[PDB]
């Protein structure tokens, strides 16, 4: 009669205190947990690297278009605008105009409302490929911007001689052309050290990585090619068979006419 | 059909057969009868092929479980690839191996059984039997498959009964029947029609049996199948093998697991689509979770246990077929047995003496291992020489190993018993005898109903002859007039002859037979040495002689069977004889191996002590019974079970073998489970029927061992309670193995619950839960197995089959949904701890799926704001794969622990003490480790080397499970209510 209450009130009781230990396991969890430094960086080794305007295949990165058919590149334009809605004047004033070149270490928190200065950096620092003086990035003409980012680590630090640059290559160049030719944005296509290190979500939250942009010039049109572009830095590695993105960015691109 | 042949006159066989009483069958028509009939043999059992034998090996109802489970998966898989490109295949990874263990779990039974019954077959000794047959009136021998229908045969003491053959002339021919009737004496044969059911007449001799002594001549009457013995055994084909207890309990819970499989699966579909599924995900995460019940390993495991059994009880020459019997005898309430060659030894041999005015007692085991009578007396050292002396008796060469109580003997029955018997006490008898030169013998005949001879003495200051003869005790009696007692001769007065017969009826009375000896010392005066002795003449005395003694023989139990009957009692299992011998004999025997308890009495012995009818009779008073067949015919079952339920300790005599099937099928419908054992083809067909069969080895028949489950290869029937103990240990050592077994199953499930409704990154994967189902925990499941007794096994009665069972709902839901719980909250704050330590919060990872699995994300951003491409965010993932193992594993040392024992603590019964456990735990944790920390492991099986705080994030959940078992285990203990 009313004995499946007397055994049932034992589950509901048993799960209530089960779950309730539970929750003082992660509460006790949530204060080994600083909030600003993550505990482990165990996978994140080396940074990955995101390429834009970013579409992708059966294989990884493929992007394809016709210069004559804006249909097939308004788009990848309007992702770029988008993107870069973001590094508009408008939305930087949170940042600040580091020009320092060299690592922007802050011990303390000086910044308004107890947070950390990050720097600022804006489309038009990638001049040509800036959406001005061409809203299409390059893509009307045949000779098309991808902007390149280096994804964010807390505390990393790439190298400290020079800058990291960006250097963009061909996989296979074609055996009756010459290398590829790209002008980056900025000129020697690099990330300035002032960027260096991230301090977190919570520490700078208006902070953005550097873009570097690469104008692909020479590119053969109606061929299917493959354009690495891998990032040079001292702790930046980018030979890693089961992360084709640990430092670089591989994709195929065909400019059809 | 057969009925014609023993009420027909010579003429009419002869014409039937075209043949002679005499001079019988030609050459050539035996030639073309054997061309129609075939071999004289029955025809083995139609023997099924080698393929199907490995095919019946995947089918049960773990292995359709388990089938069904792969058919699951691979709908759900063709599904998934109909589905967008997914290569995640996880279900082609289940389904196979599902396949995988069903297959080679097949293999292992199959050659299980393969290496078992060339073990048994190893031991029949196949040699090709003999027949004297006549032809064209010729005597000579043949092999007894040659024998045609109607053939001329002779048999003679020591013959095998080649055919079954109808008796045209017989001298003096008593047979072994024991093999098709009951019957432990020798069974007359003479020619006279005594019966209309060739069974019960006496002028068939059947194709099996063994001729003991005499001499007849007869007509082939059947050929193999068709005698009575092809007969018996053919009705064993009409017997179908019911399904044992432990089939049914693990059909049981297969049952539990597919309600669970069912109302899970149907509750987080319903709640599937309640979270905006589409109902083509919410039937393929209903799938899984219906293959997520099903335990993967435990197949293998229960597989190898009752393997493990098996060795332990071939080690005691007890062979078993196949591997569910190893558990029957556990389960077994009572034990229908078979009397003669089961529980006795088929024997005739020496039990009782009377001299010196007292009954003594000689020792009948077949070891020699019990209680001698004295032997200082005159008396006795006299009846010694007369039951030596008077004797044709002898033992077949080269026999000196062999010890005496087994050794072949070309004598008759009764001269082949005291031929024994003189071995055993007097040593060396064949050389004592020809010491005293026998001058004169009269055999055994029909005129005078006994057997004497006369010899010159062992030295030669004595010069006299000895007179020794034996016989029918009255008919000894009566010719002599003196009996020896303690150095005097005494007369034979009114008051020795009254005290000789109270003696021997005493030991009628206990189901023996008896015979008198006596002696005659003759003088040198009148019979002096080289005097010419005459039976016909009779110049000699065969009258006035002196008394020696009565020695009184029987068919005894086997040494060990009185303490089996013992022991089998002692632990709640009701013992019945089932006997196809004559009630007196039957209830001699169930007096002296326990079945009737000494001091317990029918009620035909309360009418007898009481002097008054026996329908006065209090039938709740008479704690023993002995039931015939006869009364057996006229009882409604209701009568019989009366009876059953009525009188504790039940004989059945004179029992057809369907009778015997149908004693069986009264109990097993009255809910027992029931073991048989049995000699031979009389009691195969009980034998088919019976929950467990028992053939004895050695005494055993081709029927009786073919239908078997099991083969005591020595015969030896104390190995019936060594199967009582090890279904007892391996029923309740399977209860653990399994409740281990099942309690990783929501641990491994719960993880994919969340995953779906919260839509976490994938706690546990498939790869993962395969090692753990079939790898790290298959040794510590299997050393379960190894687990003495938390009780005294032997006293407990027999479980009840209706109430306690392998796997209750109790037991389910303590494993599952108390212990597993535990287990799943071990592993989910090892994994937000190893997932936060790494960057993501809890908070956040709720949503968290749909980008974490997305390939066209490389910068997807943890709580700190880091970008992680997708391969990283993988091997994040595996490294919480490998945290909820490893939370598993921890917990499932705990398990081992607290399922080492259902009742007792372990601070009582120990830790370290059942050492194959300990062995495994050390195992567990050594292939634990080489997963983890071994080069290469991230990228074959998906496990990291995981950071040492990630193993010491469960062990509160570990011991929090040691003390709520514990807790719990001490509430049962302390407290029966
Ligand atoms: C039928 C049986 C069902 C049993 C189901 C389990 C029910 C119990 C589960 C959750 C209840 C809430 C538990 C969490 C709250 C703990 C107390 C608390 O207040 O802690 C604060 C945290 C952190 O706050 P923050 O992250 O915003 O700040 C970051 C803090 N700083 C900045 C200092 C680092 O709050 C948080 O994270 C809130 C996190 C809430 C979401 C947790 C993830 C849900 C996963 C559940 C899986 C459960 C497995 C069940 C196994 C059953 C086996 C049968
Ligand atoms: C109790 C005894 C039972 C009898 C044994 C039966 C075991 C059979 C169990 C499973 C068989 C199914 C697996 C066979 C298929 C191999 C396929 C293969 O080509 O493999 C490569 C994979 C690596 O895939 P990935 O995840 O890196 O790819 C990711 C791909 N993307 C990126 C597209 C997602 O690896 C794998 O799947 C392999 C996964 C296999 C999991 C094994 C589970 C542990 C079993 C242990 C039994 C050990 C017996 C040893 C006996 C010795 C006696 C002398
Ligand atoms: C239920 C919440 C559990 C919180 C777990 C706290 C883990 C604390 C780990 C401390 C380990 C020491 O620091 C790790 C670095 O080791 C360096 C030496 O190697
Ligand atoms: C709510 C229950 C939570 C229970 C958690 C309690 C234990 C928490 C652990 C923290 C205790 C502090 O001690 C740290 C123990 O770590 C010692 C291990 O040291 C060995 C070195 O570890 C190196 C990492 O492994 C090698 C691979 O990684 C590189
Ligand atoms: C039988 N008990 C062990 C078990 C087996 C599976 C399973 C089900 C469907 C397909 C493949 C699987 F391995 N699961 S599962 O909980 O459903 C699950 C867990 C993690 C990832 N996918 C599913 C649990
Ligand atoms: C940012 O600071 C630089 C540092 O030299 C200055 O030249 C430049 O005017 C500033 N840009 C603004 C305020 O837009
Ligand atoms: C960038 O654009 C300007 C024209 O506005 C031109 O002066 C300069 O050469 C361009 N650089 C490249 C690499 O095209
Ligand atoms: C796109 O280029 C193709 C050559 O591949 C050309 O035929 C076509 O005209 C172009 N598109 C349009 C809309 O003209």
């Amino acid at each position: 009669l009313s004995r499946w209450v007397w055994i049932s009130l034992y589950y509901v009781a048993f799960y209530v205190v089960m779950s309730g230990i539970f929750a003082l396991c992660i509460y006790v969890l949530m204060r080994t947990i600083d909030p600003y430094t993550p505990d482990y960086q165990d996978q994140l080794k080396s940074p990955g690297v995101t390429l834009r305007p970013d579409v992708y295949g059966e294989k990884g990165l493929d992007i394809s278009y016709n210069v004559s058919d804006s249909t097939t590149w308004a788009g990848l334009a309007h992702t770029l605008h988008r993107f870069l809605a973001g590094y508009s004047p408008a939305a930087q004033e949170g940042s600040i105009n580091c020009t320092s070149e060299k690592y922007f270490f802050q011990e303390s928190f000086l910044a308004p409302n107890h947070t950390k200065f990050s720097c600022k950096f804006t489309a038009d620092m990638l001049q040509n490929c800036s959406g001005r003086p061409d809203p299409t990035f390059g893509f009307a003409e045949g000779k098309p911007c991808f902007i390149i980012k280096m994804n964010r680590i807390v505390k990393f630090l790439p190298g400290n001689s020079t800058a990291p640059r960006v250097d963009c290559a061909f996989l296979d160049q074609p055996r009756d052309g010459p290398p590829l030719q790209v002008e980056y944005f900025p000129a020697n296509g690099t990330y300035s050290l002032h960027y260096f290190p991230y301090y977190g979500k919570k520490a700078q939250p208006h902070y953005s990585n550097p873009l570097v942009a690469a104008k692909l010039l020479n590119v053969p049109r109606n061929r299917d090619v493959v354009i690495v572009c891998k990032i040079l830095a001292e702790h930046v590695s980018f030979d890693n068979p089961h992360d084709p993105y640990e430092g670089k960015v591989e994709f195929k691109l065909k400019i059809q006419k | 059909m057969e009925i014609n042949d023993h009420q027909l006159s010579v003429a009419e066989l002869e014409q039937k057969y075209q043949t002679s009483a005499t001079k019988g069958l030609s050459a050539s028509l035996a030639a073309e009868l054997l061309l129609r009939d075939g071999p004289n043999a029955l025809r083995p059992p139609r023997g099924t092929p080698e393929y199907v034998k490995f095919a019946r090996q995947l089918a049960g109802g773990l292995q359709c479980l388990m089938w069904v489970a792969a058919a699951i998966c691979l709908i759900a898989f063709a599904i998934q690839a109909s589905e967008g490109d997914l290569t995640t295949d996880d279900n082609l990874y289940l389904a196979l191996a599902l396949i995988a263990v069903v297959v080679v779990t097949g293999c292992f039974g199959y050659y299980q059984e393969f290496k078992s019954t060339n073990i048994i077959a190893s031991f029949k000794n196949l040699v090709p039997q003999q027949a004297t047959v006549i032809r064209d009136g010729d005597k000579f021998q043949i092999n007894a498959d040659q024998l045609v229908v109607g053939d001329l045969v002779e048999m003679k003491g020591g013959d095998r009964v080649p055919a079954d053959i109808r008796i045209l002339q017989a001298q003096g021919c008593k047979v072994d029947n024991s093999s098709l009737t009951g019957e432990s004496e020798p069974q007359t044969r003479s020619p006279e029609c005594t019966h209309e059911s060739p069974l019960e007449t006496r002028n068939i001799a059947f194709f099996s049996t063994m001729c003991l002594e005499g001499t007849a001549q007869g007509l082939v009457v059947n050929t193999g199948d068709r005698t009575i013995i092809g007969r018996i055994a053919s009705l064993a084909s009409g017997v179908e093998n019911e399904k044992t207890p432990i089939a049914i309990e693990i059909e049981h819970f297969v049952d539990i697991i597919a309600g669970l499989a069912i109302l899970f699966g149907a509750t987080f579909f319903i709640v599937a689509m309640c979270i905006g599924y589409t109902f083509l995900r919410a039937m393929v995460f209903f799938m899984a979770i219906v293959v997520a019940y099903v335990p993967e390993g435990l197949l293998a495991t229960v597989t190898v246990c009752l393997s493990l059994t098996a060795k332990r009880l071939a080690s005691k020459n007890c062979v078993v077929k196949n591997l569910e019997a190893v558990e029957t005898l556990g389960s077994t309430s009572v034990i229908c047995s078979d009397k003669t060659g089961t529980l006795t030894q088929n024997r005739m041999t020496v039990s009782h003496l009377w001299f010196d005015n007292h009954i003594h007692s000689a020792d009948t085991t077949e070891d020699q291992s019990g209680q001698t009578f004295d032997q200082s007396s005159e008396t006795w050292r006299a009846l010694c020489r007369v039951l030596t002396l008077c004797n044709r008796a002898a033992f077949k060469s080269g026999q000196d190993a062999v010890p005496v109580p087994k050794r072949i003997v070309i004598g008759d029955a009764s001269e082949t018993a005291l031929l024994k018997f003189s071995e055993l006490t007097l040593g060396n008898a064949m050389g004592y005898r020809e010491r005293f030169p026998k001058v004169c013998e009269i055999p055994f005949n029909s005129t005078n109903k006994f057997q004497l001879s006369i010899h010159t003495l062992e030295d030669p200051r004595d010069p006299r002859h000895v007179l020794v003869m034996k016989g029918a005790p009255e008919r000894v009696l009566e010719r002599c007039s003196s009996i020896l007692i303690k150095g005097q001769e005494l007369p034979l007065d009114e008051q020795w002859r009254e005290a000789f017969q109270t003696a021997y009826l005493s030991l009628g009375g206990l189901g023996e037979r008896v015979l008198g000896f006596c002696q005659l010392y003759l003088s040198e005066k009148d019979y002096p040495p080289g005097y010419a002795f005459d039976v016909e003449a009779m110049n000699f005395p065969t009258s006035g002689l002196c008394f020696a003694g009565l020695v009184s023989m029987i068919d005894p139990p086997r040494a060990t069977v009185p303490d089996a009957v013992l022991k089998c009692r002692t632990a709640g299992i009701r013992v019945i004889m089932v006997t196809g011998d004559h009630p007196i004999t039957a209830k001699a025997i169930a007096a002296s191996v326990g079945i009737i308890s000494e001091g317990s009495e029918t009620v035909e012995d309360i009418a007898a002590r009481l002097r008054v009818p026996v329908d006065q009779v209090n039938r709740k008073d008479a704690r023993a019974c002995v039931i015939n067949g006869m009364q057996l015919k006229d009882m409604d079952p209701s009568e019989l079970v009366e009876a059953l339920r009525t009188h504790p300790e039940m004989v059945f005599a004179r029992t057809s073998p369907q009778q015997k099937l149908v004693i069986v099928e009264s109990c097993q419908r009255l809910g027992a489970i029931v073991a048989v054992t049995g000699d031979g083809v009389n009691d195969s067909p009980a034998l088919k029927k019976a929950d467990i069969g028992v053939a004895m080895g050695i005494a055993g028949s081709d029927a009786a061992k073919n239908a078997a489950d099991m083969i005591l290869l020595d015969d030896n029937f104390a190995s019936i309670v060594t199967g009582v103990e090890q279904g007892r240990l391996i029923f309740d050592n399977l209860k653990k193995s399994i409740a281990y077994t099942l309690t990783k199953n929501i641990p491994e499930l719960t993880p994919y619950l969340i995953y779906i409704t919260v839509s976490v990154p994938l706690p546990l994967g498939c790869i993962t839960i395969l090692f753990i189902e079939l790898c790290t925990d298959i040794f510590p499941s299997v050393s379960l197995a190894y687990e003495k007794a938390e009780s005294d096994i032997m006293h407990l009665r027999p479980r009840n089959p209706k109430r306690d069972r392998l796997v209750n709902e109790p037991l389910a839901a303590y494993s599952y949904f108390q212990i597993g719980a535990i287990q799943s909250f071990a592993g989910f704050t090892d994994y937000f701890t190893a997932m936060a330590q790494e960057g993501w919060f809890p908070l956040l990872c709720v949503g968290l799926r749909p980008q974490w699995e997305n390939h066209h994300l490389q910068d997807l951003q943890d709580s700190y704001g880091q970008e992680w491409t997708f391969g990283q965010r993988l091997y994040q993932q595996y490294t919480c794969y490998t945290v909820f193992f490893i939370s598993i594993e921890m917990c499932q040392i705990a398990d081992v622990l607290i399922r080492k024992t259902r009742r007792l603590s372990a601070f009582q019964q120990g830790f370290f003490r059942n050492r194959i456990l300990v062995i495994a735990i050390v195992f567990q944790v050594c292939i634990g480790c080489f997963l983890c920390y071994c080069p290469g492991m991230p990228n074959i099986f998906n496990f990291m080397p995981i950071r040492f705080q990630w193993w010491l994030v469960p062990m509160p959940f570990s011991l929090l499970i040691f003390v709520y078992d514990e807790i719990r285990k001490l509430g049962v203990r302390c407290c029966p209510g």
